[PDB]
């Protein structure tokens, strides 16, 4: 879709304003480098004429040598200078875009971040954003040097001969003509082969992730003839594309070769006298044919490098396709109020017609009506997809609701999220330890806490049970997504920090859901004794032991449908009893 | 550099297309150097001759040489690109057949240490990098060397001193510059690949743990620690570009130094000839054009450290000992497999709890035996019965013969298995079910697709529909009917079911257990599980605790007596 391609490259060229004095110096230095090329080719052409025509000894030519050596030094300086300026252009764009991405991703909060795998956000922040470096560092600076340097060459050859300058300039319209003429036969070979080369692209990794399936079926020897056949197909199918993409590259090497060969013949023949045009009747000199011959390869070098950096435009329009889509998502955030709750005691939460809605606008929990007084341990049960966790997120301020959810008599949306989250602590379904070391994770809530309270905090959560089992003790590294702590060990440390600070509410997504048998006993009784200190709301899948809790709040498809003490609805014959039967049907 | 030997031996298969593509990169690059050094000489010789020597000077031989050196420079580059990329896709096919054949015998256990999907994305990439050894290393380095030695030999016919100083400068920067810039950028290449992984792990730890960081008030403290890693990561990319800046600048000064030396030295004389007219421009224009051979050579040695690095990851993963070996007995497949186990390790001991008395269970020819373990359990029978690894204790017999007696040709033929993780291959439905029985006709595939209940997958040329990645996806309970379809197509006397109903809703799992009843009516079905929905039809139910069988017996027989299964049936 070239309608969006106009908007994508407009996005790419809009994000470049951050480093705009770097893309201006890189354009100025591409003009200077085109002037040091002409001076370099003018001093060699004049030195070579003196030695060859006038037979001037090299010791008399110390002034043109000094200038010639000087241009080579300045020519190398503005190549070193231009490489560095180009990096700064692309760095300050990647840095500023990545900050925007990590701000829209932090304001969106945990409700939206879970929409995608955690490695599918690190593709967007690491790979996609860094894929845009070479479009600003190398492609954009080169497209400036690809129009200035060739035009400086012609403007500097035209005073000497207009036929030498016409050879180089005559190929200026011919190259795009044939390159597009070929390039539109390479969009038919790249169209009928696009689907078949996307299927064959990932065929190896597909057969490589299903080796256990091929082992148990005895097809391991019959997939070598599939890799053999899907590689002959891939090769023969991509050589058709390449057979035309190397003609486009070869159009420029044809006119580079033709122009160097025409300058040589035109000048060589005009010195002899076979040709009598091109000059201004002043005669053609040897230094005017050397100048047009040193500058004939240099006329096409900017257009040749640009053909190598052109791929950087494709992988930067690819990364702009997903960065523009991400940055223009219309998702709406919960309102951060200014009201503050200074009760510092169990809150009297209660709600009416919440209609909790995801960031994308979809509704998650239907009409919700409940009144949980201060200090009352309350539980939620149900089946998957009923939005039991969507109510816990909505109480943490991660979700937006259309109705009244008044905490201690104050509307939640009007309550400032910063102050609301010191009276709140919770245990997640999946323990996430954002710190590095185990001691820091417990002290994540309180940056610096009294050691006796710390000691009492982690002893009470039964994390000291396996502290001797750890290599370095408390101050041990809990590596990211690594099994330094198993699911059992890493769940009691989540509870350890949940109970470290007093809270006016305590949510529990599903502590001890995927836990091991022994840890489940250890983690669950510590929370169970901790749900008697402040108003607690818990979501559980083990319906077997809930007699102590105050209510049940079983809900299905977004609405609380039964409420009451576990004794009441244990055998009432309702869906909770049916749901309880489902739990016992497995083991 | 010795890590590349196993793969450089893979190049011997295509040594004529690979060596042709290097010759075509020399002829192309000699014709570029010879087009600008014959033009430079032709202008000097024509100017010296002048109109006085219009007839004495032979202009049609150089004029026919600039036309020939311009056609081989143009067509040669086209054919060098075609040969070098064709010969690269043929090596890639070899590199994939090679790494697949070695990774198969060590499939389940040889890759168990690493995380499949994170290890297999590198394996695909490290094979895509050993493909680069020819285009990105061998061709630039070999092509540069024998272009230097062909212009040096050629220029030595005019002057030895001038050919050796021009060739000596080119050769001294072929053999010193690429290694000296790999050592300078070795410290920042280790730092760069370290800060990138440090930022990647801090970014995912900041994103996954966003729920906890906001509520525990540390999101903006772990954010400034994440920016400081980027600031350090961007400062290691600056130092790397400050070195490619110096590489390109220094490379320009050497090719500049080679021009002042050709101007200054060749004016004193080329050979005995003092004051040579046209032979000064032959040298200075050769030196002006010859340093095109050395343009890609500094980055070709940089990429050799990555082709070596990947040559080690691929070599260590594929140079591992397979867990099991299969004798080449060629035993014919026999029907009515009866499975007998003696003292076999059900689950590997937890931190070596004790000498686990192996489960000595006997299964008759047609018996459907269900193993009812606790959550976690961890039956390896599906792993030991398919010979994913040899059992350290006890012996396993298939039809009163040891399991190790069967070759893989027949072991995979007398056992049919449905796993928990069913794999949806990317191929078509026809190819994704012929995995089971290759010889089956298309009609038989369509029948079993209805006899299992996958009639929704037969719509609008369903058998030709692409599945898996880049195609329509099957959800839980759709795959489980596809895994069973394969097991029914690849009919084997003994059927192992890992957990045929896990995560299935009660409405659809009922169809799965009943499907077993009539489809696998005469089959030595052995189904381990954790659920109770339809164990009544399973003969000889086994209840399982930590590797020791508590009780066995038919559902009615086992329920009538008070037992472990009795508490499971009623309550917890
Ligand atoms: N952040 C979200 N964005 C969009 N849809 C969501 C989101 N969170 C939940 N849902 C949807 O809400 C329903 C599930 O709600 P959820 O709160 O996950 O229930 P649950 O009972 O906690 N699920 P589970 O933990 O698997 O037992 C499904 O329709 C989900 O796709
Ligand atoms: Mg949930």
């Amino acid at each position: 879709n070239k309608s969006r391609q106009k908007e994508l490259t407009r996005w790419l060229k809009q994000q470049s304003v951050i480093s705009q004095r770097w893309l201006n110096i890189s354009r100025l230095l591409g003009f200077v480098s085109g002037i040091l090329i002409i001076a370099q080719a003018w001093f060699m052409a004049r030195i070579l004429q003196h030695m060859i025509m006038e037979n001037i000894p090299r010791e008399a030519l110390l002034l043109p040598f000094t200038l010639l050596v000087l241009t080579f030094v300045l020519r190398a300086w503005v190549v070193w200078l231009r490489e560095r300026v180009g990096y700064h252009a692309g760095q300050h764009i990647r840095f500023a875009i990545r900050r925007q991405v990590l701000d829209r991703l932090q304001q969106a909060g945990p409700a939206w971040i879970q929409g995608k795998p955690a490695g599918s956000w690190a593709t967007l922040v690491l790979e996609q954003i860094d894929d845009m470096h070479d479009y600003y560092a190398r492609y954009l600076p080169q497209m400036a040097l690809a129009v200035s340097v060739p035009l400086l060459i012609v403007v500097a050859i035209f005073p000497s001969n207009w036929a030498a300058a016409l050879i180089l300039l005559g190929t200026a319209p011919l190259i795009p003509l044939f390159m597009a003429l070929v390039g539109m036969g390479a969009a038919d070979a790249n169209r009928r082969n696009f689907l078949a080369l996307a299927r064959l692209s990932g065929h190896f990794l597909d057969r490589l992730r299903g080796m256990e399936t091929l082992r148990i079926f005895g097809r391991g020897e019959a997939e070598i003839e599939s890799i053999r056949s899907a590689s002959e197909d891939f090769r023969q199918r991509t050589m058709e594309v390449l057979r035309l993409a190397f003609l486009s590259s070869g159009i420029l090497e044809f006119f580079t070769s033709l122009s160097i060969a025409l300058v040589a013949v035109y000048f060589g023949f005009s010195y002899l006298g076979e040709l009598d045009f091109g000059h201004y009747d002043t005669g053609v000199t040897l230094a005017a044919g050397f100048l047009a011959l040193i500058l004939a390869p240099e006329f096409f070098q900017p257009l040749r490098d640009l053909g190598t950096f052109y791929h950087a435009k494709a992988q930067a329009v690819g990364a702009a396709d997903s960065l523009k889509t991400f940055m223009e998502t219309p998702l709406a955030h919960p309102q951060r109020g200014e009201a503050e709750l200074a009760s510092t005691d169990p809150v009297t939460i209660e709600a009416e017609e919440l209609f909790i809605t995801s960031p994308e606008g979809k509704t998650l929990a239907g009409p919700l009506n409940f009144t949980l007084p201060a200090g009352q341990r309350a539980v939620l049960v149900g089946r998957s997809g009923s939005g039991k966790s969507s109510l816990l997120n909505a109480l943490s301020g991660f979700l937006s609701y259309q109705g009244s959810l008044r905490i201690n008599g104050i509307e939640l949306r009007d309550l400032s999220p910063e102050s609301w989250r010191k009276h709140l602590s919770w245990v997640g379904q999946n323990p996430q330890l954002p710190a590095a070391t185990l001691r820091d994770n417990v002290l994540l809530a309180r940056p610096d806490a009294s050691e006796q309270e710390l000691q009492a905090a982690l002893d009470n959560a039964w994390v000291s049970e396996f502290l001797p089992l750890l290599p370095q003790g408390v101050d041990t590294p809990v590596g990211d997504q690594a099994a330094r702590l198993s699911v059992g060990q890493a769940q009691r440390v989540a509870v350890a920090r949940a109970l470290l600070n007093p809270c006016s509410l305590l949510l529990l997504d599903e502590p001890a859901a995927s836990l091991d048998a022994h840890s489940e006993q250890r983690v669950m009784e510590a929370l169970n004794a901790a749900s008697l200190r402040q108003t607690t709301l818990m979501v559980t899948h083990q319906l077997e032991d809930l007699a102590d809790w105050d209510v049940i709040w079983v809900m299905q498809d977004g609405r609380i449908i039964e409420q009451g003490r576990y004794a009441e609805l244990s055998v009432a014959g309702g869906p909770f009893a049916t749901l309880l039967a489902h739990r016992q049907e497995e083991i | 550099m010795r890590a590349l030997l196993p793969y450089l031996a893979l190049y011997k298969r295509h040594k004529w297309m690979l060596s042709l593509g290097i010759v075509l990169a020399i002829v192309t690059l000699l014709a570029s150097i010879g087009l600008l050094t014959l033009s430079g000489w032709f202008l000097s010789a024509s100017a010296v001759a002048g109109v006085a020597g219009l007839y004495s000077f032979n202009y049609m031989l150089p004029a026919a040489g600039v036309r020939g050196a311009a056609i081989t420079r143009t067509a040669g580059r086209y054919f060098e690109r075609l040969v070098s990329h064709d010969a690269t896709f043929r090596v890639l096919q070899h590199l994939r057949i090679y790494t697949f054949s070695k990774l198969l015998p060590l499939s389940p256990a040889g890759l168990a240490r690493y995380r499949q999907g994170e290890l297999l994305n590198r394996v695909v990439a490290d094979v895509d990098t050993l493909d680069h050894l020819y285009l990105r290393v061998i061709s630039p380095l070999v092509g540069a060397f024998v272009v230097i030695m062909v212009v040096t030999i050629g220029l030595s016919f005019l002057d030895f001193t001038l050919a050796f100083t021009l060739g000596g400068i080119m050769l001294l920067t072929l053999f010193l510059m690429p290694p000296l810039f790999y050592r300078a950028g070795k410290s920042t290449g280790q730092n760069l690949t370290h800060l990138r992984g440090q930022y990647r792990q801090q970014l995912t730890a900041w994103l996954q743990g966003q729920a906890e960081l906001t509520i525990f008030g540390a999101s903006d403290r772990y954010r400034t620690q994440l920016e400081n890693t980027e600031i350090q990561w961007l400062e290691a990319q600056r130092r790397q570009s400050e070195l490619t800046a110096l590489s390109q600048a220094i490379m320009l000064l050497i090719g500049a130094l080679a021009v002042i030396l050709m101007l200054w030295m060749a004016s004193g004389g080329v050979g005995g000839n003092a004051q040579p007219g046209a032979l000064i421009a032959l040298f200075v224009f050769c030196a002006l054009a010859a340093f095109e051979a050395l343009a890609p050579v500094t980055g070709a040695f940089q990429h050799l450290g990555q082709v070596i690095a990947s040559a080690v990851r691929i070599s260590d993963l594929t140079d591992q000992k397979p867990e099991v070996t299969f004798p080449d007995t060629q035993t014919r497949v026999a029907d009515r497999v009866s499975l007998t186990l003696r003292d076999v390790q059900f689950t590997y001991p937890e931190q070596s709890q004790q000498a686990l008395k192996g489960i000595s269970l006997q299964v008759n020819a047609g018996e459907h035996i269900a193993i009812l373990g606790r959550t976690g359990g961890k039956s390896t029978l599906l792993q030991q019965l398919t010979r994913a690894w040899d059992p350290q204790q006890g012996e396993i017999l298939l039809n009163d013969s040891p399991i190790a007696s069967l070759n893989e040709a027949a072991l995979r033929q007398t056992i049919s298995v449905v796993p928990q993780r069913v794999h949806l291959f990317s191929a078509t439905l026809r190819d994704n079910l012929l995995l089971a029985s290759p010889g089956s006709s298309d009609e038989a595939l369509s029948e079993i697709l209805r006899r299992v209940g996958l009639e929704k997958l037969l719509e609008d040329a369903g058998l030709n529909s692409w599945l898996g990645e880049g195609g329509r996806q099957l959800s839980g309970g759709e795959l489980r009917r596809l895994a069973i379809a394969r097991a029914l197509l690849h009919d084997a006397p003994l059927v192992l079911l890992d957990e045929p109903t896990e995560g299935l809703d009660a409405t659809t799992e009922s169809q799965i257990l009943e499907l077993l009843a009539e489809m696998m009516r005469e089959k030595t079905v052995l189904m381990v599980t954790h659920r109770l929905r339809g164990l009544s039809r399973f003969q000889q139910i086994i209840v399982m605790d930590n590797g020791q069988i508590i009780e066995q017996g038919t559902h009615a027989e086992l329920l009538a007596r008070q037992g472990r299964y009795y508490q499971f049936k009623q309550g917890l």
